[PDB]
């Protein structure tokens, strides 16, 4: 299933711009999703940061809030997102069978 | 064309007719209220 | 309260209609005084609280009085062109060393019966004709 | 933004709109202070008997 | 005689005007879009100039992904917004920067290193005598031909409203929400994407652009809206793509703007627009609230919908007091009126004190902006 | 020379002008019919996207290439600047609070709560709809409805249920008739200013409820509704507890007094009935 | 009956302490929000509970939007308040109300209806036996252990200072300002905005003003740290987001709290804490003002910012005569003093005069207490 | 009255509220005969209540506040001083002279200025003085309606006045004796 991890309450403008535009994708196509918030729990947050593969880091701090999953495997970052949008390959950036 | 000058010709003393007009209703109604003023003030005083 | 109602009388009618007294024959006696001195420039005075309000007559009488070239006056229709026009007027009156105050630019554009007129005897008095 | 001469022509048709509409707005008040005026005098008058 | 006076540039976050300043209308205008070729190198570099800028960037929508540099209000690459000022300086006004001085605008609540950007661009690379940076809301007062009342500003990437009373701005009572156009636009999608027309990439999104500019408007009663849209399809419209396949837009029509009163259904926690408003007119003193309600005035390309003129009024009176009378103004040419401002603020003869030298500017770097601007 | 001006104008675009200035637009059409069609062709086809996708390329493909005349190198034409020349670092993190134990989600059926008030219950005491996935407002108003005869229910919550302002009529409709219900709870609902009227509306019909709460509604209620309720409000006596945070400070006093003066009421018959 | 001890709530804009009589600290402190649930999303895992209360509102910001019942000291809404008694009463303490007396705390100048609505609350809702409502700076100054000096008291929602000499209170020199820690929470979202980040949900609001409370420092001189600020990179400290990103203050370190000594930042009319001080004591008779100089007793939660003693005192001294001397006694546990002296005043054996009973109350109604408490 | 508004929750801090609570003290102000029996019927009923409009559109309620503002005269322990009310204070000025010019005082009590335009002063203040002076002295106060003014129209009174003409201050004397003149030249 996919899994969005998001911040609920954030100082940056873009990041917040960049989880509802996710949210209003994987709402408009009638994908199956379910959120979890970074802020609200310590531990799912935790989980993600050494979920990350270590090529796809900022070199400074931690990673960005907006990530994607679909079970315990893992989609990619916004930018990889954006990418698929564009280039047409959304549905297996997700993983699902189109 | 003839008729679009004429268009805009009635257009222009259509709304200068209506400018003056109302400048004038304007300048009647201030004169005649400052005499009713003079008026009431006259009347007053007696009372006084 | 009808001694409240009495007073009330008073200064509705006695203070206002001797304040309208001076205030008709004041404006009566400067439109001659800037007539003439207009005549001389094709321009003339109808009413004396509408026409100043453009600011550029002013700037017209202040040039012909001192009889020195005051700076061109701005061309626009908008509020804030006559505004920046009165205030020309103003600040050459001010350079003269003429003492003007609770005027503005504002205050012209307005039509304010008491300061237009105030300007006015201001400049009949400590201005110098020569 | 066609051009400029349009728009200029735009805002003389606005100050030649505004300027009646606005007289005509200050003619209704000027009337209803004439009304209160004339109620005023008839009230001295009549104090006056 | 000052070289035919400045030049102003309003620099929109959908779109970018410029033109000579005493004119009434601007020269040029154009989309501010920064379009780069996808993946390929097929046929010998197709994509050739890879920067693709403005009307031409537009034209080839189908090999390019499209770009905007201005995100929020808030300049995110700076590579493509000098690329937009040397295509809007030497293609299409085609007049040397060195001659003339440039104004500029920006939204009122900004990072405070944007103006600082903006000035080092200015002087260091177009080697401009003089500058200057106003606000827009500004501006728009200024093209209304008042001097008090409230100012609403709704861009394509921010909205903004401020007060004036007699000239006199009040900083304490300014309002900045971010809902603009950019997110219409996604709603759009987002509703169109369930009624079986899926759009996706940026080709996409100039065309429910256009599809939005063309067929939308704000209901006075968006319940009867839904009785009336549900009953019959009297309030249906057709749109028709550049290749036939003509489509009906129907419900949506009025659904999009609504967002602009409702932002529940954009998912974000803010307040209506009427609201913001409102209280940035309560923000303010007791005595100035009058003029403020008598003269409020609106702005920008996102109030071009029709009939959100006395939407907006009957918002306003439900929540103002009875006594009191609404006066909203809504100006037709009302989507260059910012820059309508530009042209009255460069012409003013005591405006010329208010320019940032060059001579100025090699003295005390790029923070003389904060001291002479606002 | 206005005249002259005109002149310049193209004579097309006085017979525009002309025509517009009759036409003054559409305020006596509906907003939804002022903006004008764009073309007149039929709606054909369920839209192939990858059609319109190919065409877009294709006409990418086949334009002109305008030649800019300046070309961008990004070059400087103005001098540097150059400015003048002359654990306590720890980062601070915030609280983490305290977690809190997830709530058992509701798990009440619609149809048979519909169905045992239907049937006049004596067991059915309070009726719960908090946080319920997509409730039927045709099946609100039926329990609107239906709640009407049943004399066996004390308490009922809509609580986030979308509510609109039909359900508020139909509510409306309900607290004339029902002499049992102690509490109503439409908080954080999507009710507009007529909905809240016409509830408040029915408060001098019925002398049993007790308490209402009205709060964190989607939009403001403003200076005249706020005016009705603390008017109508004074109407009333039955009523305890009022939910509601008041913009303005004069309705604010005026329903605290009004609240006040009905539980003041209350402890003035508890004393005379100790007194007997 | 000595078992039976009194219950001491303070009650403040901000945070609600409770605990028994007689004790050291408060046993329960939290703060007072009332959090609902959005309209945006259809929630995630909340049962048949309308709202939360206190510490459990506090963890799940996410989901809720956040509502504080008391405004400016005033409690606009009585539901909240109602929620918030009850929780404090049966989760925070666990103890019947019914058993114990309740000693409350509340505002100078407020509205009279304020005090007659709590004690009806107390006695018709929880049914206590005896109840009594106290002003709060003389149970500061009860806390700091003196009868004589003037009490300044900052909390989140209202200043007021007032004189007191040898247990005799004087009315006409008390002094109401409004400027307190949430206008300061506002300006540094203000302020915020200025450096890039961006912070308008309530939640938002949470984490600015949990910046505050731990980044902000008063400044001796204002003029000497812009400049060592401007001039050198010593000033910044970094914060930790919830989401992970570290954000600098930097210079607004010692702007936020400067608002308080001058209004003028926040556009209001009105002089600071120290014109304040001193124009309430010299309002004061002739020759109690040199008793009033050398005890100055400082209270509340906003009073907490590092420095405020040194710049308080040496504004006083430029104010008052050369020839006086001027003590500002701010003591390490002040924040808790307004329950403290509560704890003390319930302690008094000449106290139990003081209560309400529920007899008085049944004869007088609510207006029982204007005749009973000052 | 700001202080009192602020009781019944109305807040009034800047200057240019000021002046709306001045305008609210003229229009809705006025001196209660008793104090004591007034205060008991406000409490009672509500037909004393009065209305005001802001100048946002708001409006408030005056109600107990109207009769409370102008007793701070004739009780200055409201505001915190000890002095004495107006009553005793023309009472005792008529004490201080002699015995023989008293009663010509009683009987030509004269009010002016504009804060003696509440309705009921003269009431309260013949009251007041009677009740302080002995029985068979007979108190007249005497309060023109355009008492406001008066400091006005007794000046153009006494500059019309011939013997007036030798009383000015010339600017030939202030020149020899400096600005100090004035003490000598004016009462
Ligand atoms: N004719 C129109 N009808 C309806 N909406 C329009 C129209 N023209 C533009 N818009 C909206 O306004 C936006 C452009 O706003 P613009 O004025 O470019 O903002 P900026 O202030 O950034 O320049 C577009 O995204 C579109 O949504
Ligand atoms: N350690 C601290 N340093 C600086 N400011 C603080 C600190 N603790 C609290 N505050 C400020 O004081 C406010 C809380 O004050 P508080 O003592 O709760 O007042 P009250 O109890 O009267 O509501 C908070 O809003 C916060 O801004």
């Amino acid at each position: 299933v996919i899994r969005v991890f998001i911040a609920s309450s954030s100082g940056f403008v873009a990041i917040k711009k960049k989880q509802q535009d996710v949210v209003r994708f994987l709402e408009a196509n009638k994908i199956e999703f379910e959120e979890v918030d970074i802020t609200m729990s310590e531990e799912q947050r935790q989980w993600m940061y050494k979920n990350i593969p270590p090529e796809k880091k900022p070199a400074q701090g931690n990673p960005l809030p907006p990530q994607i999953f679909n079970g315990d495997r893992y989609c990619g970052d916004y930018d990889s997102f954006f990418e698929s949008k564009e280039s047409n390959t959304v549905f297996s950036f997700l993983g699902l069978k189109s | 064309g003839i008729t679009t000058i004429e268009a805009v010709k009635r257009k222009i003393q259509v709304l200068q007719q209506q400018a003056d007009d109302a400048e004038e209703r304007a300048e009647r109604l201030q004169r005649e209220v400052e005499g009713e003023r003079r008026a009431r003030e006259q009347a007053e005083a007696e009372v006084a | 309260d009808n001694d409240n109602s009495s007073a009330r009388l008073f200064e509705r009618s006695r203070i206002k209609a001797l304040a309208d007294e001076r205030e008709v024959v004041q404006k009566k006696t400067f439109t001659k005084w800037v007539n003439s001195h207009l005549a001389r420039v094709s321009c003339r005075i109808t009413d004396l609280y509408k026409d100043l309000r453009d600011g550029r007559m002013l700037i017209k009488l202040l040039e012909v009085l001192s009889g020195e070239m005051l700076p061109k006056p701005t061309k626009g229709k908008m509020r804030i062109h006559c505004l920046e026009n009165v205030d020309k007027a103003l600040q050459f009156l001010k350079e003269q060393r003429v003492h003007l105050e609770n005027m503005g630019s504002h205050d012209i554009v307005d039509g304010n019966h008491r300061l237009v007129l105030g300007l006015i005897w201001t400049i009949i008095l400590r201005f110098q004709i020569q | 933004a066609g051009s400029s001469s349009l728009e200029a022509v735009r805002r003389k048709i606005r100050s030649l709109q505004e300027q009646a509409d606005a007289a005509e707005e200050r003619a209704g008040t000027l009337q209803r202070e004439l009304d209160y005026e004339r109620k005023l005098r008839e009230t001295a008058e009549a104090d006056v008997a | 005689d000052d070289d035919i006076a400045a030049l102003v540039v309003d620099n929109g976050s959908g779109m970018c005007k410029a033109g000579f300043a005493g004119d009434d209308a601007p020269r040029a205008v154009f989309p501010s879009i920064v379009g780069r070729p996808r993946h390929q190198g097929v046929m010998v570099g197709m994509g050739q100039k890879d920067s693709y800028v403005g009307d031409e960037a537009q034209s080839k929508r189908g090999i390019l992904t499209l770009k905007y540099p201005i995100e929020h209000g808030i300049v995110t690459n700076w590579d493509d917004m000098e690329k937009i000022w040397h295509h809007t300086f030497y293609n299409e006004l085609r007049v040397a920067p060195e001659e003339h001085p440039v104004l500029l605008t920006e939204a009122p609540l900004n990072p405070k290193a944007n103006r600082e950007k903006m000035t080092q661009i200015m002087f260091e690379t177009f080697n401009t005598p003089a500058m200057y940076v106003a606000i827009q809301a500004v501006l728009s007062l200024y093209a209304s031909g008042r001097t008090t009342g409230i100012v609403m500003d709704s861009g394509d990437g921010v909205t903004h409203t401020v007060p004036i009373y007699e000239g006199y701005a009040l900083p304490h009572a300014i309002l900045r929400l971010d809902l603009a156009g950019r997110d219409l636009t996604d709603y759009l999608m987002k509703i169109l994407t369930e009624r079986g027309y899926s759009f996706t990439t940026t080709a996409e999104r100039e065309i429910v652009r256009d599809i939005k500019e063309k067929l939308c408007y704000v209901a006075l009663d968006f319940e009867q809206e839904m009785a009336t849209a549900a009953s019959s399809s009297s309030l249906e419209k057709s749109y028709e793509l550049p290749d036939g396949q003509v489509i009906t837009i129907g419900n949506e029509r009025f659904r999009c703007p609504e967002a602009l009163f409702q932002p529940s259904f954009l998912g974000m926690e803010s307040c209506g627009i009427h609201e913001t408003t409102f209280n940035s007119i309560m923000k303010c003193d007791v005595d100035i609230r009058k003029d403020l309600y008598a003269n409020t005035v609106l702005s920008g390309g996102t109030t071009m919908y029709p009939g959100i003129a006395d939407r907006m009024q009957k918002e306003i009176t439900a929540l103002a007091p009875s006594t009191m009378k609404i006066k909203i103004i809504a100006p037709p040419e009302r989507k260059y009126s910012v820059w309508i401002g530009g042209s009255i603020l460069a012409s003013l003869s005591t405006f010329q004190q208010m320019w940032i030298s060059k001579q100025e500017y090699d003295e005390s770097g790029p923070s003389i902006v904060h001291r002479k601007c606002f | 020379d206005e005249d002259e001006i005109l002149g310049a104008l193209t004579e097309e675009e006085l017979r525009t002008l002309e025509n517009e200035l009759d036409e003054l637009d559409n305020a006596l059409l509906p907003a939804g019919l002022r903006q004008k069609d764009q073309t007149t062709k039929a709606p054909t086809g369920p839209f192939k996207r990858e059609e319109l996708l190919d065409h877009l390329e294709k006409q990418a493909k086949e334009f002109k290439d305008r030649e800019d005349l300046v070309p961008y190198t990004g070059e400087k034409r103005g001098k540097v600047w150059v400015p003048k020349q002359k654990g306590l670092n720890s980062v601070i993190k915030p609280t983490q609070y305290k977690p809190v134990p997830d709530e058992e989600p509701n798990a009440t059926d619609v149809e048979e709560t519909l169905e045992r008030i239907k049937n006049n219950d004596p067991k059915l005491e309070e009726v719960n709809l908090n946080n319920i996935r997509n409730i039927p407002i045709p099946t609100l108003k039926a329990y609107a409805e239906a709640l009407k005869e049943n004399s066996y229910v004390k308490k009922f919550s809509i609580v986030g249920t979308r509510s609109n302002d039909p359900v508020a009529f139909a509510l409306a409709e309900m607290l004339k008739v029902n002499k049992v219900l102690k509490t109503l709870n439409v908080e954080s609902n999507f009710i507009s200013g007529a909905g809240i009227l016409r509830l408040v509306e029915a408060l001098p019909y019925n002398t049993s409820l007790v308490e209402l709460k009205i709060d964190n509604q989607s939009q403001p209620l403003g200076n005249k509704v706020e005016m009705e309720i603390v008017s109508m409000l004074e109407k009333n006596a039955t009523l305890l507890k009022f939910g509601y945070h008041f913009t303005q400070q004069g309705p604010r006093l005026r329903a605290s007094n009004a609240m006040m003066n009905n539980n003041d009421l209350v402890r003035k018959r508890r004393l005379a009935d100790l007194t007997g």
